[PDB]
RNA sequence: CGUGUGGCGUAGUCAGCGCGCUCCCUUGCAUGGGAGAGGUCUCCGGUUCGAUUCCGGACUC
């Protein structure tokens, strides 16, 4: 569908977007996800609560992707030609993406309890005791300018995270 | 003239290069 | 117990020399991505569902390794306790992956 | 004195005269038409040569030994081309090798003719002699990474040298002639399978390493008459035919594009793991077959059943176990298959591998027939005691072929049964098989380690492998899980569950048998290595105190050359002269207060009324304190004895350079701040520095000693220059403590003094820095530069430079030139080099350092070289045990026979193995210091790098060795090579098995 | 009373040359060139078609 939306015109194409890379990318996490979820579901259909059912599942579909993409790239070392290998090289590197942002983000949202106390910062600094040289500058002096966009920035960024924690949840 | 180095003469035998060298310094 | 003894033995070496001498988050994922990570995920996947169908006690050992080989360099990063630092982390990783 | 070669021309029982030596070189020179500008500087480091030999020996063995070390030795590298390549004597050599255990027309025949012929000539013949192969290797650019073809083109020459066709010509040989008609051509091939001419320019090409060829590829030609023999001319004639002397003459039509080829491939890597690594699947998989078949009778006992406890025939355990010996079959001839498809099919050496096959093949036989007939059912249904005593016998052939398939080495197996004329081996003995062997009480400590731990890990092993399995191993394989099934398929898959993970289970335990033999090698070691230190004394409880009370006589003992020198003054007044030359040189570097250094120093302040008084020990004997006390522990630890510095040989100092900073900038000091992060990182050097500062003073002097003092905190050349250039001050302070004559005589004459520890100083070490950017910096580099050789006149710089082509549109022109801090300046603002020698072409062909040196390294002087890096430093008190260091290789203080004497055999030599590298610590090891005359013979210091040049020293016949009491202040692609395939295929086990378990 | 004009310094006709930034390329450190991007004039309101500009209030120094 990407290539063929006037692929003969190059400047459409940025003038709808000049990286539409990573807007497929992510309507191809969105994808992935919702697959997951319907076979979640079509799983628990006749396990209305029986949780051991998909796990392994799940297990199985990773393997066979992987093992898909390793044959695929076996094949290709050794008109449309090369188009076909650039595509083939496309795909597999979208699905890493995909892969790569799901792994991150749970690692990320993991690690939320040892923010939300606010006494972790001098128990934490206690290392900087246990570390050899313990030496610390201050920091520069930053203009009320520069504080104004940094706490826009916290707000918006912390906003979006914690939308995706509540998407994730 | 020397081919390779044109600052020296043709004719110029090793020792003459030495004795030269040890006037130098 | 043996899969044990043999780890240890192994890493003797980097307490002796790590016990001696006493970042943004992208470069930080990239520079683990691919060794120890993709293979640890794959891992605590098979490793819960062999909890929940079958509970064995020693497998309580093993949630031990895993987790802190991928709790590892977060836990030694400086200054990972502040909120501005966590949040410019955060964009600078959003900023590099797209 | 006042001469350039004082132990040679001040002599007067030197055999052959200075003036006698130079018109040798040049009649030479006229004859064959080589350069002016290099014939003086072969001379200049031929007669440095003959002066650092000859100042520990007389000036006749120094001749005789330096003619044995190049040309007719057995430790010449000459010899052994001409044995191999032209008298066709490898196979020999191979078997002399293999039977020097025993040992200690025919190789005996040749090598008394070489002795012969060698033992009557004139010194004047010696000379010469030894004077061409110089005059070669002085051009040879980049084909002196290939040390062969240099064998060959020597030969060549000489045999046109001595004939009627050159003692007879009138006219000289036009100059430059060497250069453009021999060397030029080689290089053009070498560089036309890297590059390509793409619009006027050179832009590399891009194109498989299987149809590159390189350096190695060229070399191997030269090593066989087959491959001499493929030489042609552009008549079509073959090299060979001509005549003798007439080979030289026409060694400019010979076309090398028809010529060289590959002679090794690259494939797979887990074929090279199979191939390089057999001896240790063979002894791990077959014992672990042994180990489950034994323990496991279900699947070969009939009606099997533990509640009926019924066993199988004993017939059956050993037949079954017996399968060994065709696991270990099975194994080698799959490693020979994969071997087959690494070399080229014609070239020599590649018929060994079939005949090879062929035997495996019938071993094979042998130990599966037996076999087959106890599992004949005719004998099964009979019992006989017949079949007992088979399965018997069948077991020990089967313990037999195990053992000797993980003893002997691949290549190498069935040499002594072919007899026959053509090659024995795949690869040449004389250049791939040279190990040096071991002697002593280390080659029985080889033996016993691995004894040890094979013994106690098979041992260990069954008692783990028979209860965690025999049980599961007799459960899972009986039950039966009745079900129907998925019809889809059947039931096959709910009958088949716990076989299934049966197979998981005996797979897992199979991969976990290979990780227990490192940690008992790594038991092993530890334990023999605690219990080593007894015997070698180490006391580590000692207190500190009671290493810096000892300090002074071991200064005495180990430090200065006591020995020689005449008694004449009490030992405090020689410690005296050490101690406070090291405490001052720290306090001079900003690194201890005024108060410190009274605590510390000898004083003479008591009365002078009375000598005894004037002397008088420190309270310290009744960053700093890190360099004292490691100081004091190392020398501890036994050292060799030094010679007066007087009788020390001569060694340079190598330091390569692109890129980097060899001073600060003025921006990079005042903008981002550096000199704040420097203060707040180093805040007491900053205070004793601007203390320092107010006790002497736009202010430009400020500035320079600001710089200065910048520079030498951080990734600096200045650092390293002014580290490494303490070997001048400690050879002079040892010269003028070991012998107060001098001192006296001259007499408060401090200026004279002076000159003379310069001068004597200034012959026994040299300095050398390979700049290859210098024709090319911008200002402020060129001011850098030239502010180094003010501060230092003695250090030497190396660059190149280019000329415009003779002719339009041709290739400019390139030389390799050399200035130091005494040539003068020419009203251009250069200085005028000493030496400039003309290439064939830009010498950077591929990306590294190894290039860099090699354009540099036809101007080192002396017999050591000691290899450094751009950001490495040096203190003086390490500096002051170079002649001990020195004195590591061997040659110092041994006494000198004659090498061609008639009675002397090749078993009661002593000489035949030296020592080629020696590295420093806190058989791998970096090269901290090279040994260049047998290095510079066999290839560079280094290959297209450091490893590499260890392994092939190893694989010619050098030894390595490791020094404990120096420091050096330094701060995937490998299992697909040569060097690899060559070691694990050939070395004795026990050093396989100790290479193996540490790379 | 004065006062937070792009990240800083800021200047001003009833939003600028610099300076960083951001991109490209050359040169072994740079430098130089081409291309573009970053601004509510402390903040909140009133008047004026329109307010840094005329005024009222608020915070910091
Ligand atoms: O990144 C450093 C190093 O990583 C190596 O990867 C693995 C390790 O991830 C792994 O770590 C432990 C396992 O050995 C053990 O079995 O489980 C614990 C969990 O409790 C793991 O933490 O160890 C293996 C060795 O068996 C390593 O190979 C890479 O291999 C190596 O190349 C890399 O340098
Ligand atoms: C909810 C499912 C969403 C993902 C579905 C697509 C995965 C596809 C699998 C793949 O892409 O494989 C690996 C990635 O594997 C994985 O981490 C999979 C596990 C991630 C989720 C763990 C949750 C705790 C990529 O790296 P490679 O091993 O291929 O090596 C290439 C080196 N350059
Ligand atoms: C990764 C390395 C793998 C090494 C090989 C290990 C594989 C071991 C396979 C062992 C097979 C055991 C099969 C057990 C069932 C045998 C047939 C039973 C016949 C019967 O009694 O019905
Ligand atoms: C995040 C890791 C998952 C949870 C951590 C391990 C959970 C295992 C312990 C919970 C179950 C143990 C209690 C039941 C044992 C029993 O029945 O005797
Ligand atoms: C670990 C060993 C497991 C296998 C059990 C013993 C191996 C032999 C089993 C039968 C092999 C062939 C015997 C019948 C075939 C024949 O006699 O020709
Ligand atoms: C190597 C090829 C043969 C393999 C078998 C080796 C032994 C063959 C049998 C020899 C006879 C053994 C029994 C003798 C008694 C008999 O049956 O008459
Ligand atoms: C390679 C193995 C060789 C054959 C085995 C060794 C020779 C023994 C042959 C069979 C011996 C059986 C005993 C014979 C005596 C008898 O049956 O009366
Ligand atoms: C299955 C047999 C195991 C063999 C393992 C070899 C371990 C011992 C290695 C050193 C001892 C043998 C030395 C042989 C010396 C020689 O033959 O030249
Ligand atoms: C170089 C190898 C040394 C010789 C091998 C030593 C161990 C071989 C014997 C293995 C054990 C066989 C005896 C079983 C009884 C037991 O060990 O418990
Ligand atoms: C290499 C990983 C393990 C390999 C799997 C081990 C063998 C699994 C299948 C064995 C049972 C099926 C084959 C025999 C037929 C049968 O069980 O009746
Ligand atoms: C049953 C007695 C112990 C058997 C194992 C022996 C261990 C030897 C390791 C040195
Ligand atoms: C009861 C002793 C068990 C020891 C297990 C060690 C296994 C070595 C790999
Ligand atoms: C206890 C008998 C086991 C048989 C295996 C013998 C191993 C020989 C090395
Ligand atoms: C398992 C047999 C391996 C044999 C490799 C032969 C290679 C020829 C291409
Ligand atoms: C029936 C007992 C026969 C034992 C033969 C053993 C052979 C050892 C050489
Ligand atoms: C090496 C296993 C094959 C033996 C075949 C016996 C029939
Ligand atoms: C008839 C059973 C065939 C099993 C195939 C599984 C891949
Ligand atoms: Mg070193």
């Amino acid at each position: 569908f990407c290539m063929g939306m006037s692929c003969c015109s190059g400047p459409l194409f940025g003038m709808c977007c000049k990286k539409t890379g990573s807007v497929m990318a992510g309507i191809a996490h969105g994808v992935a996800v919702i697959v997951h979820i319907a076979f979640f579901i079509v799983m628990w259909v006749l396990e209305s609560f029986n949780f051991v059912r998909m796990l392994i599942g799940v297990v199985t579909c990773i393997q066979c992707q992987r093992l898909i993409f390793h044959c695929m790239t076996a094949l290709m070392l050794t008109a449309w030609t090369q188009p076909s290998r650039e595509l083939t090289a496309k795909v597999i590197e979208l699905s890493e993406f995909a892969a790569d942002f799901v792994l991150g983000h749970v690692i990320l949202i993991c690690q939320l309890p040892l923010i939300i106390i606010p006494k972790i910062d001098k128990f934490h600094s206690i290392m900087l005791f246990w570390l050899k040289p313990s030496r610390q500058i201050r920091p520069p002096i930053y203009s009320l300018k520069q504080t104004r966009l940094r706490k826009r920035m916290v707000k918006k960024y912390c906003s979006l995270y914690f939308l995706v924690l509540a998407i994730f949840a | 003239a020397d081919i390779s180095n044109p600052t020296r003469a043709r004719d110029e035998r090793p020792l003459d290069t030495i004795r030269s060298f040890e006037y130098a310094v | 117990l043996s899969i044990f003894i043999v780890f240890w033995i192994a890493f003797v070496p980097i307490v002796v020399q790590e016990l001696i001498e006493r970042i943004p988050f992208s470069i930080l994922y990239s520079r683990f991505a691919g060794s120890a990570i993709y293979m640890g995920a794959r891992s605590m996947l098979m490793l819960l569902f062999g909890t929940v169908a079958h509970w064995q006690a020693p497998l309580l050992w093993f949630w031990a390794s895993l987790s802190s080989l991928i709790f590892a360099p977060f836990v030694f990063n400086p200054h990972q306790f502040a909120w501005e630092d966590f949040f410019l982390d955060y964009r600078d990783y959003i900023r590099w992956l797209s | 004195p006042n001469e350039p070669y004082p132990a040679w021309t001040a002599d007067s029982q030197s055999p052959v005269s200075i003036e006698q030596i130079e018109d040798i070189f040049i009649d030479l020179t006229n004859r064959l038409g080589f350069q002016r500008d290099s014939m003086r500087n072969m001379f200049d480091h031929f007669m440095v040569l003959l002066d650092s030999r000859s100042s520990r020996m007389s000036p006749d063995q120094a001749l005789l030994s330096l003619h044995a070390d190049y040309i007719g030795g057995d430790t010449a590298n000459y010899k052994k081309w001409y044995f191999a390549a032209q008298l066709d004597m490898d196979d020999e050599i191979g078997f002399r090798n293999m039977s020097l255990g025993k040992l200690s027309n025919s190789l005996e025949a040749a090598d008394f003719r070489w002795k012969a012929k060698m033992n009557q000539l004139s010194p004047l013949e010696r000379v010469r002699h030894i004077a061409l192969y110089l005059l070669c290797w002085g051009e040879a650019n980049q084909v002196r990474f290939t040390a062969e073809c240099l064998c060959f083109i020597y030969k060549c020459a000489l045999d046109y040298l001595d004939s009627p066709l050159c003692q007879q010509r009138q006219e000289p040989m036009p100059e430059g002639d060497f250069l453009n008609r021999v060397i030029t051509p080689i290089y053009h091939f070498i560089r036309n399978q890297v590059y390509e001419i793409v619009d006027g320019r050179f832009v590399k090409r891009e194109r498989d390493h299987n149809k590159i060829v390189g350096y190695d590829d060229l070399n191997q030609l030269f090593w066989y008459p087959e491959g001499i023999a493929k030489i042609v001319l552009e008549d079509g004639t073959k090299l060979i035919e001509l005549p003798l002397e007439e080979r030289y003459l026409r060694l400019g039509d010979v076309v090398w594009d028809d010529v060289f080829f590959k002679t090794y491939k690259e494939t797979r890597t887990w074929l090279h793991l199979v191939t390089n690594f057999n001896r240790i699947w063979v002894m791990h998989i077959s014992i672990f077959w042994m180990y489950f078949a034994y323990n496991s009778p279900t699947f070969y006992t009939h009606n099997y059943q533990q509640l009926v406890d019924n066993q199988p025939l004993a017939a059956y355990k050993w037949a079954s176990c017996a399968l060994g010996g065709t696991v270990a079959s099975l194994i080698q001839i799959v490693a020979t298959l994969c071997e087959w498809s690494f070399v080229p099919r014609k070239w020599a050496g590649a018929q060994h591998l079939s005949r090879r096959f062929w035997f495996l093949c019938i071993i094979f036989g042998i130990n599966l027939g037996p076999i087959i007939f106890v599992f004949a059912y005719d004998k099964d249904t009979v019992y006989s005691t017949a079949a007992h005593v088979v399965a018997a016998v069948m077991f020990f052939v089967a313990v037999a072929t195990i053992i000797f398939f993980s003893i002997m080495p691949l290549g190498g197996l069935f040499t002594s049964y072919m007899k026959k004329s053509t090659r024995r081996y795949v690869a040449s003995q004389t250049f791939t098989a040279a190990f040096a062997p071991l002697h002593g009480l280390d080659r029985w400590m080889s033996y016993l380690v691995w004894v040890t731990v094979f013994a106690a890990k098979y041992s260990e092993s069954y008692y783990f492998l028979v209860l965690s399995l025999r049980d599961p191993i007799r459960i899972l394989s009986t039950t039966a899980m009745r079900c129907t099934g998925e019809y889809w398929w059947g039931a096959v898959l709910c009958k088949v569950q716990p076989k299934i993970v049966l197979g998981l289970v005996i797979a897992t335990d199979f991969i976990l048998f290979f990780l227990d033999t490192y940690l008992w090698y790594i038991i092993v070691n530890t334990i023999f290595s605690v219990g080593k230190s007894f015997y070698l004394g180490i006391s580590i409880l000692t207190p500190w105190r009671n290493i810096f009370t000892r300090l002074p006589k071991r200064i005495y003992s180990k430090i200065l050359a006591t020995t020689d020198m005449e008694i004449k003054y009490k030992p405090k007044v020689l410690i005296s002269q050490v101690w406070n030359a090291i405490i001052i040189s720290m306090y001079r570097e900003h690194l201890l207060a005024i108060d410190h250094v009274q605590k510390l120093l000898y004083h003479q302040v008591p009365s002078e009324i009375e000598g005894k008084r004037t002397l008088r020990a420190p309270t310290f004997f009744v960053e700093a304190e890190r360099r004292i006390s490691f100081f004091a522990q190392s020398l501890s630890t036994p050292i060799p004895e030094p010679l007066p510095v007087d009788n020390m040989p001569t060694f340079t100092v190598l330091t390569p350079h692109y890129a980097e900073r060899i001073l600060l900038s003025l921006r990079e000091i005042i903008r981002e701040t550096l000199l704040e992060y420097l203060k707040q990182l180093h805040p007491v050097e900053w205070e004793c520095f601007v203390k320092d500062t107010k006790i002497l003073a736009a202010a430009p002097e400020y500035t320079l000693r600001t710089r200065i003092w910048a520079s030498l905190r951080s990734q600096t050349l200045y650092r390293t220059i002014s580290g490494f250039m303490n070997y001048s001050r400690a050879i002079k302070l040892l010269y003028r403590v070991e012998n107060p004559e001098i001192v006296q005589m001259f007499g408060g004459n401090a200026e004279g003094l002076e000159r003379e520890l310069e001068k004597m100083a200034r012959r026994k070490f040299k300095f050398l820095v390979s700049m290859q950017r210098l024709a090319k910096f911008k200002p402020h580099e060129l001011e850098n530069a030239e502010f180094l050789l003010r501060a230092y006149p003695d250090l030497q710089i190396a660059y190149l430079d280019e000329e415009p082509p003779l002719t339009e549109g041709e290739e400019p022109r390139i030389y390799s030139a050399l200035i130091d801090g005494h040539c003068e300046i020419l009203d251009n603002g250069r200085r005028r080099p000493k030496f400039r020698v003309q290439l064939s072409g830009n010498p950077i062909l591929g990306d590294g350092k190894s290039d860099n040196q090699n354009h540099a390294l036809i101007f080192y002087r002396g017999e050591y070289i000691q290899l450094i890096d751009a950001n490495q430093d040096n203190y003086l008190e390490e500096c002051l045990k170079i002649r001990s260091v020195l004195a590591e290789f061997e040659e110092l203080n041994v006494e000198q026979v004659n090498p061609y004497a008639p009675g002397l055999r090749y078993e009661e030599q002593t000489t035949n193995h030296p020592v080629a590298i020696v590295g420093a610590r806190e058989h791998y090891g970096h090269p901290d210091f090279i040994n260049a005359t047998f290095m510079t013979t066999r290839g560079g210091v280094s290959k297209a790098e450091d490893i590499y040049a260890g392994m092939n020293a190893m694989l010619r016949g050098g030894r390595i060795k490791h020094c404990e009491y120096y420091q050096c202040g330094k701060g995937g692609e490998q299992m697909l090579s040569r060097e690899y395939y060559y070691l694990g295929t050939q070395l004795p086990v026990d050093r396989f098995l100790t290479f193996y378990y540490a790379h």
